[PDB]
RNA sequence: GUGUGUACGCCGGCAGGCGCGAACCCCAUUCGUGAUGGGGAUCGGGGAUUAUUCCC
């Protein structure tokens, strides 16, 4: 009855992991981080104050599910939708400083490491972090 | 009984501009012209107000504190690249007269074709 | 003895669904992640259809895990749908009577026959037939 | 959860849980009196603009409307079906409501002053209780235009409370909480005065035994009912205008003046056919 | 694209590309083309198969 | 097992008062679906729509105007809001109300025209229950749309107080008034 | 006058001024044995029931 | 949707430069019937690419 990452919501294990990650510390944060917008697509900075931890923690998410992606395959994942005036929409993609920033600050606490064959992924003490945070979301949502 | 309440301000005057105090501060105080949606959320970041509070609960403090960093951009920290730097520049434009010059050399064109 | 398993189809539009079905517990899963996880959640009944048509009981013995691929997302559902009601059908004609395999048939088919047979959309219209009746 | 409602946001917070898990902001001014229905999935408020609001506890907009009142309004409740609204405004006139038509049911027009605190029996519907500045307490029910029974207190009512079994009515006025029974009319069983300063609001525990009362000098007193006497006492920073228990006791929560609010948390069996033999079990001495 | 390119350099205007419209062209490698129609972002670029 | 419309409401408690619109409302242990999302063809063949549930009509029907084209499972959730106002509002099955709102939205008599160019000139005649059916979801859903439409309230919320409206038979309804107008039209050129 | 039911026992056929209506033959569900011809706008098949609120009117008169 | 014709690493809000071998949809947040946080025409200032499109 061991409890996996993939049994619990993506949702809710996205947000305990940003609250587990900000109590704990030991994250780098840029200074800049609230002077700009995640793409150019977007109007509005976004209104959460604590959006980098949010967003260290879907990127350490995504690499569990599919490691060995690297800073472009991370703009490709948040990208979205552009509205331009007159003219008809099309696909953008997101912001590379934002996500190489979130990448290194990720490398900090021990958990993300180098592929050899490139780009990031997961050091197996931070699978036991992830497991374990499964694990809570997992025996909260049966007791309640 | 003696309950007294906390005390709202209805108008306030900010920059020669009258801000209504029943908005939310980031939308309240871009009735000012030269503010923006953005430049209202970084300088209220920067000047740490609660955001879920409109512009009259806001202490006298809190508001000479938001006109002191709006007043002085570079001392706190906002680049310049986010300012809008409206310098002292209206050229006179020339391109009319090259247009019209441009105008006048295909009339005489058509002319030499028809000829 | 040796081990018993079934794997069958399942198809809508473009969407493909590979469903294993083998002796164990109860547990379904789709691409890894259980039932309800499966997004969009509005159509999540739809996926559950088959279960509350028959009961725990009937899926209490087996394992089942669907791998789909392609097309958009209510066509995987309906693909996911179909791989799992034929899935289970076919494990209980194979290693269990071939009566309880009648009457779950039966239901699954006066339920919904998209359960079990796909009926793939052609093009038939008007234009082709000419003016008027055939007689008369 | 608990609905405070404070200036002109009422928010529903959960257990713990310091940020709001929900916001009702559209209120121009200082919404009033914010009060769940017995399945928890809407609430009624009241607003200085005078319209009656029905919400629902996932939405962002008002269900129903009601815009009988002239002037502020400060008390609503639900009646004993989850159908009904009952409520109460500063035009000094007490107005009920039925949910599904939205129009008024009936209107009671009885008091000099603000109508202020408001209260409905669980037990029998379109009986209620309602309270006012003009120190009067004016019981409305039954099926009738006329109040069947009214109580004199001697100061502004603030709060008014309704006992579930035998009828028994509490009402604080200033430093004063009365006890009046219906079995016999009008019958002031006790009074008493333990604060010294005005009694906010007045609780009842999950237990009918105890009973909770909250005033301006900051102080929670905690009384038996049958012995009518002082059992306990709590203080706190500020002044308490709030007082509200959770299921058993396991959250008390006090809302102040000021804008802080305060929450307390809290191997093998012997068969039937066996004989069985009792061994003696060790004791322990003191060393 | 294939066989179509997009040529620029041999004309400054989009006059000028009118009144060769429909002209033999060629590369120096001697894969021979016809001029189709002119462009509009650079002034002089034309459409040639 | 039980069926239950959204895993909470049940259809065996719905009954049908009218009896010409028994066989035209598709409700009862038959066509007792989870959802009203079956991907089926209901418009293949002529009369073949009675066949089809009738919270998958409504459904259908509230794909308008244009904006909303192909967004089946907005429309879903709408409906499901739409049910769980009416439950709260009012107590009962949100079936049982949507039965009796059609019920009572149907027209029973309407006017045939014969038209030139100077005027048009009218008569009376009869409405079959197919029709009536088709009329009263088409009323009730135009109604739900313009309640909608520059105000400041859900769309669910209009559908839920159209609904009540009209199970109700209160001529604060949108469709209450067309049918109540067009009755009034027939009946006065018989 | 009291509200009937009547029951189309035969479809006659496409009638109107632009074929819209339909000319059926009806019979009451009560136990008097008439039948009479009606107009009825929308589709209309064998079986179905209609509601008369005045069954005093033929279609076919002088 | 392969004619010898960019994956990943660093810096920067972005636009990019520097090296190397899917939308729609769905869940939640803010806004609110006010030509409005709908709409982005027009206008001012700044920045990258080899006059040109793009970015603030
Ligand atoms: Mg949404
Ligand atoms: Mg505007
Ligand atoms: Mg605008």
């Amino acid at each position: 009855p061991g409890v996996t990452v993939k049994d619990v919501n993506q949702q809710e294990f996205v947000r305990a992991l940003a609250a587990f990650l900000k109590k704990s510390g030991k994250l780098k944060v840029p200074e800049w981080v609230d002077t700009v917008k995640l793409a150019k697509h977007k109007e509005l900075a976004p209104y959460d104050e604590n959006w980098f931890y949010t967003r260290a923690a879907s990127t350490a998410r995504h690499l569990y599910l599919r490691g060995g992606a690297g800073v472009g395959s991370m703009t490709k994942i948040y990208g979205g939708r552009q509205r331009n005036g007159v003219m008809p929409s099309h696909f953008s993609r997101g912001s590379k400083s934002v996500a190489r920033r979130v990448l290194q600050a990720l490398e900090g606490l021990k958990m993300v490491e180098k592929d050899q064959d490139g780009g990031r992924k997961l050091t197996p003490q931070g699978q036991r972090d992830l497991d374990r945070i499964a694990g809570q979301v997992a025996a909260a949502n049966k007791k309640h | 009984s003696l309950v007294i309440p906390e005390k709202f301000q209805h108008i306030l005057r900010v920059l020669n501009t009258n801000i209504d105090g029943r908005r939310k501060i980031a939308f309240a105080i871009t009735a000012i012209k030269g503010v923006g949606r953005r430049y209202a959320h970084v300088v209220l970041r920067k000047a740490d107000i609660d955001l879920t509070k409109r512009a009259g609960e806001l202490t006298e403090d809190e508001v000479e504190r938001v006109i002191t960093i709006m007043q002085n951009p570079r001392q706190y920290k906002i680049p310049d690249w986010f300012l809008n730097r409206q310098x002292x520049x209206x050229x006179x434009x020339x391109x009319x007269x090259x247009x019209x010059x441009x105008x006048x050399x295909x009339x005489x064109x058509x002319x030499x074709x028809x000829x | 003895g040796p081990l018993q398993s079934v794997q069958v189809f399942g198809r809508k539009k473009t969407a493909t669904a590979v469903a294993h079905c083998k002796r164990g517990n109860g547990l379904i899963k789709v691409n890894g992640r259980p039932l309800e996880m499966i997004e969009p959640r509005t159509l999540q009944y739809k996926l559950l259809e088959p279960v509350l048509l028959l009961g725990k009981e009937r899926f209490a013995g087996v394992d089942i895990r669907v791998r789909v691929k392609g097309g958009g997302h209510v066509a995987q559902i309906y693909a996911i749908r179909q791989s799992i009601s034929k899935a289970l059908v076919a494990y209980y004609q194979k290693y269990v009577d071939e009566a309880s395999k009648k009457e779950i048939k039966d239901i699954l088919i006066q339920y919904d026959r998209t359960l079990l047979v796909a009926d793939p959309r052609r093009c038939e219209s008007k234009k082709f037939g000419g003016p008027g009746a055939r007689a008369r | 959860n608990y609905a405070v409602t404070a200036s002109s946001r009422i928010h529903i917070y959960g257990r713990y849980s310091q940020e709001p898990i929900k916001t009702f902001s559209r209120f121009k001014d200082t919404a009033y009196c914010a009060t769940f229905r017995q399945d928890g999935r809407l609430l009624v408020a009241g607003s200085e603009d005078g319209g009656v609001q029905l919400f629902d506890i996932s939405g962002r907009a008002p269900l129903r409307q009601f815009e009988g009142h002239t002037k502020a309004v400060h008390t609503v409740d639900f009646t004993a079906d989850k159908y009904h609204v009952v409520s109460g405004a500063d035009d000094y006139t007490v107005k009920l409501w039925d949910i599904p038509n939205s129009k008024e049911i009936l209107t009671f027009k009885e008091h000099s002053d603000y109508v202020r605190c408001g209260c409905a029996s669980k037990l029998n519907p379109d009986l209620f209780i309602t309270g006012s500045y003009d120190h009067t307490v004016k019981m409305f029910d039954a099926r009738t235009s006329e109040s069947v029974l009214s109580v004199e207190h001697g100061q502004p009512v603030e709060s008014v409370l309704l006992f579930p079994s035998g009828g028994l009515l509490v009402s604080a006025g200033g430093r004063y909480v009365k006890v009046w029974d219906m079995l016999k009319g009008g019958q002031l069983l006790v009074s008493l005065k333990n604060h010294h300063k005005t009694v906010t609001c007045l609780c009842l525990s999950s237990s009918g035994q105890r009973l909770l009362s909250g005033s301006l000098d900051r102080k929670v007193k905690v009384y038996s009912t049958t012995s009518y006497k002082v059992v306990h006492s709590f203080d706190y920073a500020a002044s308490i205008l709030s007082l509200a228990l959770a299921h058993e006791d396991e959250t008390i929560v006090v809302g102040m003046t000021n804008g802080i609010l305060s929450v307390k948390h809290r191997n093998y069996m012997k068969q039937r056919d066996d004989i069985l033999i009792n061994r003696p079990a060790k004791k322990h001495l003191e060393l | 694209f294939k066989n179509t390119s997009f040529i620029k350099g041999m004309f400054n205007s989009a006059l000028e590309v009118a009144k060769f419209e429909g002209a033999v062209i060629r590369t120096v490698s001697g894969i021979r083309g016809q001029i189709k129609k002119a462009l509009r972002a650079p002034e002089g670029a034309f459409r040639a198969s | 097992p039980d069926i239950k419309l959204f895993g909470k409401w049940s259809t065996d408690d719905v009954q049908i008062n009218d009896i010409s619109l028994q066989d035209y409302i598709a409700v009862k242990e038959k066509y007792a679906k989870y959802l009203p999302h079956s991907a089926g063809r209901y418009a293949a063949k002529r009369f073949r729509k009675a066949q089809c549930p009738i919270v998958e009509r409504l459904t259908n029907s509230m794909m308008m105007h244009g904006r909303n084209n192909g967004k089946k499972l907005m429309t879903v959730r709408i409906v499901k809001h739409a049910f769980e106002i009416i439950h709260l509002l009012t107590g009962e099955n949100p079936l049982q109300v949507l039965v009796n709102a059609i019920i009572n939205s149907g027209p029973r008599e309407d006017s045939t025209r014969i038209g030139r160019a100077g005027t048009v000139r009218r008569q009376a005649v009869d409405v079959s229950p197919l029709r009536r059916v088709n009329q009263a979801i088409w009323l009730l859903c135009t109604g739900a749309r313009e309640a909608a439409f520059r105000n400041i309230k859900t769309i669910a919320e209009c559908l839920a107080d159209e609904l009540i409206n009209a199970a109700k038979g209160s001529s604060n309804s949108y469709a209450i008034k067309k049918k109540d107008e067009l009755e009034r039209v027939a009946k006065s050129n018989r | 006058q009291p509200i009937k039911l009547a029951r189309v026992t035969k479809v006659l056929g496409r009638t109107g001024s632009q074929g819209q209506c339909t000319q059926v033959r009806v019979e009451f569900m009560d136990d008097t044995s008439r039948s009479i011809i009606r107009n009825v706008k929308g589709p209309v098949r064998e079986g179905d029931v209609l509601t008369l609120l005045e069954s005093e009117r033929e279609a076919r008169r002088l």
